[PDB]
RNA sequence: UUUGCUCCACACAAUAUAGAUGGAUACGAAUAAGGCGUCCUUGUGGCGUCGCUGAACCAUAGCAGGCUAGCAACGGUGCACUUGGCGGAAAGGCCUUGGGUGCUUGCUGGCGAAUUGCAAUGUCAUUUUGCGUGGGGAUAAAUCAUUUGUAUACGACUUAGA
RNA sequence: GAACUGGCGAUGCGGGAUGAACCGAACGUAGAGUUAAGGUGCCGGAAUACACGCUCAUCAGACACCACAAAAGGUGUUAGU
């Protein structure tokens, strides 16, 4: 699940003999596999459109990979989720160097801070932010400021075996 | 007079720090931290040693005390240009840390009449070390 | 490894130390643990304070000499952990429990004996830094043992005789290092440089 | 939200030094010495140019910042209390009974004695800590002065004479008797 | 030399087992110095023997095996599965056992 | 009270093993810090170095380890005999001094091994006990019965008696 | 007290500590392999696995049936409008 990958899911009505050639609406869905990725597709037609797997047909769906995975960005994501009482709308931003792995934290983020499972979630919109200055939250700018370096206190070194003769230290 | 503070030095996450990595595909060679991505996770690069481009957990990793200049999210070539042009690898050679652990490959690299040769070689050397340990 | 394993029982939690040394009997090692006094509990002072007197008021209502047993003991508080962790009413949980000694402070033999610790279970690895931890001889004392300070009297002289052990074994060692340096260049060491060692 | 790094600066003035290993702080001024042992807030202390002293913590949470910038305070109070000292001023008020106030030895402690609390008979006493001295104030009628080099024990040795004079079982809006701290300053204020 | 040992300590540690339901005909045997099953992988196959005295000479001998193999790994640290001609008595948990290097393929 | 009891040594026999199969290899503290070395003006000191695991260190070769000849150094180890010093938390061990007596694989030789037949723990430890041998050592009590009443249902307790 | 279906009764076995009915799965005698539900600190077979967060409770919390908790409130702390 949380190994996302991206895939560009492009379906329409069945043609019929009044309106032949239907307008093909496309998706970007967040999905572990294709099978997922065309339930979500049509999971969502169904809520946008009078439209229904029966009478409809899925005609591409193609995997949508990273254009630089090597390069860090900045995200913000739109969300809309279902709380224990209510529906709500989210905008978060995510540091992170692909789109599949920005929706990974995202939605472990979601678990974690609002008990809100993949069940309850809609992904509005993923966009690179395109510049700073128009990062909103703090807890991403800090990670932007020149000469960013920090250290990491108290190293915890794990141990092959039971017993150690040496009483470590967490120097680091 | 004159107020005394210990330093407490520490190796810092930062754009040129070289890290040792430990598990994984790699687990075992030097890469240097290209950017930060967060304060669990760096992107790092390993040219020379043949460690892609990737984003890491820092658990993944080591820092090292070994630091060169490389400006924030260099690509690969210049990573490995800089990289050269600062000689990390014989600087990291130099190190104890990295004899240590070439001492545990040879070690491990071992035969059986090689190790017989050591405890010969040793004892040799331990009959000369407990002579002159008696006369000092 | 060794036939006997000591464990410096300080600076460990009591609950990870009990579990690594019930499997450890149970698997046929023999374990002697020093220094209960010097163990860790996580969480507060008082909180650990408030569990004990929960266990203490727990008793049997007609006869309270036959109800569970409340030992005040640092080590005893160890042994009753390590207990419930080992099924001690079968054969092999009491052989399992006989090769287990558990001690306050470091009595001879094992005063010169070499001590061991289980990283998984040390308080500075395990906890988050800033979490608040309980001192096992501390709670004791306010449950009601007794002999806090005659361990600390004994462990100070202790200590002073182990400080003098050591500078010999450190002014021995390095003259064996300075004479190790000595052999350096010589043929021999260059050939074990080459072979590994 | 785990600030990455959080920081203070701590002013040394010209006549004091600060040794400051682990956590054990010592500061000395022309007033004295004190020592602080700090072993409970996991914070870095750096050292710049004599006169700066910088305190921080690394990828620390809200309360662990709050505690960052309670280290900066106490450690300029130790620093204030060996340049300048602390000097607490505390009145006697009373409607009837005058509240005697004196300076006893027991068996080498010194102890403030008070008596006559609102016509009592039991001897309050209340022990001198270590580098506070008490001096009763001329000049100025039923004023008695702590003065010491660390603020902690000036302040607390004077909340203890507050509280050994709390009226019991009546209305304390209308027994207002007691000894009161009147004023917190410096011995040397300028 | 001082040392003879041409075999590698192991633990007989319990029979396989769920929770409530043991199956004396497996044993499960810790082989020091492994830790990973892709190490115990190398044992796969290798003799075993339980060696104990016993009060009564039979054939010349106070001292009596029971003897096994190595049939496969078991869990993730190296423990292993091993099968004996008589299965191991149940009071031997925690008892010391001796793995053989033969046979060997190296 | 059978020539009984006890300690030491070796000889045999029995008994068993919660499980030897190179070595349990000793600072204390901190962990947002330490260890070691060095220097100074001796400190919460300067400088250097180390860790990132014991994957270490020490031991490790010889009919399960024989017999024998040398070379080189005066070291390393074992056994008794020793001179002391320290150790009471359960000391029961640690550090020593001086000769003797073996071994030495630090380095060169010479002789032996086989047939356990292609593997069978292939027997090399150590609780305890008894029967013997030869060398020291010591020479009592308790209970019943009688008796007291500070005790007492009976046991028990508490007293007395050559 | 009714409706449909599946069960127990008439049924052991693995799991839910324990339990007629729940989950898994139904049963000749054995061997081997693999799993279900449930688990993998120790009791106890199996990662003191890996990863991102949250929580410190002077009455924490810890797996459905199930062995309860509410209105209301808190510059505790986190995210968000
Ligand atoms: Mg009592
Ligand atoms: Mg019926
Ligand atoms: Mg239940
Ligand atoms: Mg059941
Ligand atoms: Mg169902
Ligand atoms: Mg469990
Ligand atoms: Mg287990």
């Amino acid at each position: 699940m949380a190994h996302f990958k991206e895939y560009q899911v492009i379906g329409r009505r069945l043609p019929t003999e009044s309106v032949p050639e239907p307008k093909l609406f496309r998706m970007r869905i967040f999905a572990s596999n294709e099978v997922i990725a065309k339930s979500r597709y049509w999971y969502f037609l169904q809520k946008l459109h009078k439209v229904k797997k029966a009478s409809g047909e899925i005609v591409s769906i193609n995997q949508i990979n990273e254009a630089h995975p090597t390069k860090v960005k900045n995200f913000g994501v739109w969300v809309r989720y279902d709380s224990r009482s209510g529906t709500h709308n989210m905008y978060k931003e995510i540091r992170d160097v692909s789109r599949v792995a920005a929706v990974e934290t995202l939605y472990q983020d979601m678990a974690a801070r609002h008990r809100a499972r993949f069940r309850s979630i809609h992904i509005l919109k993923v966009a690179e932010i395109e510049k700073t200055a128009d990062v909103k939250r703090q807890y991403v700018k800090q990670f932007l400021t020149k000469d960013l370096k920090f250290p990491l206190p108290h190293r915890v070194q794990k141990s092959t075996k039971t017993f150690s003769y040496k009483r470590p230290s967490t120097f680091y | 007079t004159d107020s005394i503070v210990k330093a407490s030095n520490w190796r810092l996450v930062e754009v040129g720090r070289v890290v040792l990595i430990k598990k994984g595909q790699s687990a075992g060679k030097l890469a240097a931290i290209v950017e930060i991505i967060d304060q669990k996770k760096v992107l790092i690069d390993g040219p020379k040693a043949g460690v892609p481009r990737q984003a890491i957990n820092l658990g993944q990793v080591v820092l090292t005390p070994l630091t060169f200049a490389l400006p924030r999210g260099a690509r690969t070539a210049t990573v490995s240009k800089k990289w050269a042009a600062a000689a990390v690898c014989e600087k990291w050679a130099a190190s104890s840390w990295a004899k240590k652990i070439a001492q545990r490959e040879r070690r491990a690299a071992l035969t059986d009449f090689e190790r017989f040769q050591v405890m010969v070689l040793r004892k040799q050397k331990r009959y000369t070390v407990k002579k002159a340990l008696a006369k000092a | 490894v060794e036939p006997v394993v000591v464990i410096d029982g300080k600076g460990h939690l009591v609950g990870r130390l009990a579990s690594v040394v019930a499997k450890q009997l149970l698997n046929g090692q023999k374990i002697v643990v020093v220094r209960a006094e010097e163990l860790n509990i996580s969480g507060e002072f008082f909180r650990n304070k408030l569990k004990y007197h929960d266990f203490l008021r727990k008793a049997t209502a007609f006869n309270k000499t036959r109800g569970p047993f409340h030992f005040r003991a640092p080590s005893r508080i160890f042994y009753k952990a390590l207990r419930g962790m080992v099924s001690h009413k079968t054969a092999r949980g009491k052989a399992a429990l006989e090769r287990l000694k558990v001690f306050e402070g470091i009595p001879p033999p094992y005063d010169k004996k070499k001590r061991v610790v289980v990283p998984q279970a040390l308080r500075v690895l395990r906890l988050k830094p800033g979490r608040k931890y309980t001192t096992l001889g501390k709670l004791s004392t306010s449950v009601g043992w007794k002999y806090e300070d005659v361990v600390a009297k004994l462990e100070a002289k202790r200590k002073v005789s182990s400080a003098e052990y050591y500078a010999k074994k450190r002014a021995f060692t390095k003259k064996v290092a300075s004479a190790n340096a000595t052999a350096a260049e010589s043929d021999v060491a260059k050939q074990l440089a080459a072979l590994g060692y | 939200m785990k600030y990455i790094q959080t920081e203070q600066q701590i002013e040394v003035p010209e006549g004091v030094t600060v040794s400051i290993k682990s956590r054990i702080v010592k500061v000395v001024g022309p007033r004295g010495t004190l020592t602080k042992n700090l072993k409970h807030i996991d914070v870095t202390f750096t050292k710049v140019n004599n006169q700066l002293i910088k305190v921080a913590v690394h990828n620390g949470g809200r309360k662990h910042v709050a505690a960052l910038r309670t280290v900066k305070s106490l450690v300029d109070n130790m620093i204030t209390g060996v340049t300048k000292g602390y000097k607490y001023k505390m009145r006697y008020v009373y409607a009837h009974f005058p509240i005697n106030v004196n300076i006893v030895e027991k068996d080498g402690a010194k102890f403030i004695e008070v008596r006559n609390f609102l016509g009592d008979k039991k001897i309050r006493n209340v022990p001198v800590r270590d580098g506070v001295t008490i001096e009763f104030s001329t000049n100025v009628k039923d004023e008695i002065v702590l003065s010491g080099n660390s603020v902690e024990d000036v302040s607390q040795n004077a909340a203890d004479l507050q509280q050994i004079c709390r009226v019991r079982n009546k209305d304390i809006r209308k027994f207002l008797d007691g000894i009161y701290v009147s004023h917190k300053g410096f011995i040397t204020e300028d | 030399a001082e040392s003879h040992r041409l075999y590698v300590k192991g633990k007989h540690l319990s029979y396989q087992r769920s929770k409530r339901v043991n199956n004396p005909n497996v044993s499960l045997i810790k082989i020091e110095g492994v830790a990973t099953p892709q190490d115990a992988q190398f044992y796969l196959g290798k003799r075993i023997a339980y060696v104990y005295r016993a009060s009564k000479e039979v054939r010349g001998s106070k001292i009596r095996v029971m003897w096994g193999k190595v049939t496969r790994t078991h869990g993730n640290s190296g423990v292993v599965r091993a099968t004996f001609r008589n299965n191991l008595p149940a009071k031997t948990f925690g008892a010391s056992v001796r793995i053989f290097l033969y046979p060997s393929n190296i």
